[PDB]
């Protein structure tokens, strides 16, 4: 868990910078940052973000997942996981028409996270816009730390705030 | 003609630095020292690698043909970018042990006129040799455009 503590530092001093320049402050650009406190090397303690849910947990849940209660006669999550595990060992142009036709198939619906959730539309708009003023900058500190494995179960958004938390 | 040259040749450039670049080395050392169960993943990454060597190879010969057919027809196509001859002989010399690059060579430079190749004489007569001369070799097609433009310009 060091590693994570050190990764929260930086995105300490990451917050800090954009504080002090008038541009960012004003548009309130910030990296939602919790509490690691390592123990030992081989365990440790962290903070855990109360009021937040995995974005792959609410988009692709096999029971009650936002693509199946949106889009049901589309294609299922396991039959698209599916069908890329099957193109793996397969050319690159096969790798590339699979993935496409799978696009085809699965539509976003993850714009209705906020319509869902915030019935009044100026609570909505400043939550929409505070989603992507939280995706653009930890995208933005992300390419310049390099940081990689940015799967769907290590991303975390706040229900109150629509603000993504990247964990792991 | 010069501007697809200009891409194609871009493109080249970035796959030949990026097969020289020092991520592509710590990487392949990297499956080096892993390659030293555990089996079944290391042949299979031992082969995903290979597979994709040959993929981003590929990628790169198709890259540098269409550079070099676009510089060959942005030259014949006029006289302003004569300059660019320069480029054109710098991929022939460094990709001479490609047969597409010779045959392309063979089949359209000696259209090109004599007179753009003469400021770069000097390098094209100290590569002459015969070790690799054959019907599609660059030693025999370079000698023949070396002795068509002294044909042309003996002074
Ligand atoms: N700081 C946190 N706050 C809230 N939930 C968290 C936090 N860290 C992890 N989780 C939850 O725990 C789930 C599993 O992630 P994690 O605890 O990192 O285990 P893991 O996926 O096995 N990772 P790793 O041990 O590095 O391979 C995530 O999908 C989150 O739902
Ligand atoms: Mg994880």
């Amino acid at each position: 868990l060091r590693q994570d503590a050190v990764m929260q530092q930086v995105f300490q001093m990451c917050n800090t910078l954009l504080q002090r320049n008038t541009e960012t402050r004003k548009r309130k650009l910030t990296i939602c940052t919790y509490k690691v406190v390592p123990l030992s090397q081989r365990s440790g303690v962290l903070e855990w973000c109360t009021g937040t849910v995995p974005i792959g947990e609410f988009l692709v849940n096999n029971e009650d997942g936002a693509h199946k209660r949106y889009r049901p006669n589309d294609f299922s999550a396991f039959q698209c996981q599916k069908k890329m595990m099957e193109v793996q060992k397969k050319s690159f142009e096969e790798k590339y028409e699979v993935f496409m036709d799978v696009c085809q198939n699965f539509q976003p619906v993850f714009r209705y996270f906020c319509m869902e959730k915030f019935l009044d539309p100026a609570i909505w708009f400043e939550k929409r816009l505070a989603y992507t003023r939280s995706v653009a900058t930890s995208s933005i500190v992300g390419y310049i730390l390099g940081l990689g494995d940015r799967h769907v179960q290590n991303i975390l958004i706040n229900e109150q705030s629509a603000e993504l938390v990247h964990i792991d | 003609f010069l501007s697809l040259a200009r891409f194609s040749d871009t493109q080249y450039q970035r796959i030949e630095n990026y097969m020289k670049s020092s991520e592509f080395e710590n990487k392949q050392a990297l499956l080096k020292r892993a390659k030293e169960r555990y089996t079944v993943k290391v042949q299979r990454e031992l082969e995903l690698d290979e597979l994709a060597l040959r993929a981003l190879k590929e990628d790169r010969k198709r890259f540098l043909c269409k550079a070099v057919e676009n510089y060959i027809n942005c030259l014949l196509s006029g006289e302003e970018h004569d300059m660019w001859v320069f480029r054109l002989c710098s991929l022939w010399l460094e990709n001479s042990g490609v047969s597409e690059v010779n045959g392309m060579m063979k089949r359209d430079g000696m259209k090109i006129p004599t007179y753009k190749f003469l400021p770069l004489m000097y390098q094209l007569a100290a590569r002459m040799g015969t070790k690799m001369m054959g019907g599609l070799g660059f030693h025999e097609v370079l000698n023949n455009l070396i002795s068509r433009i002294s044909m042309d310009h003996p002074h």
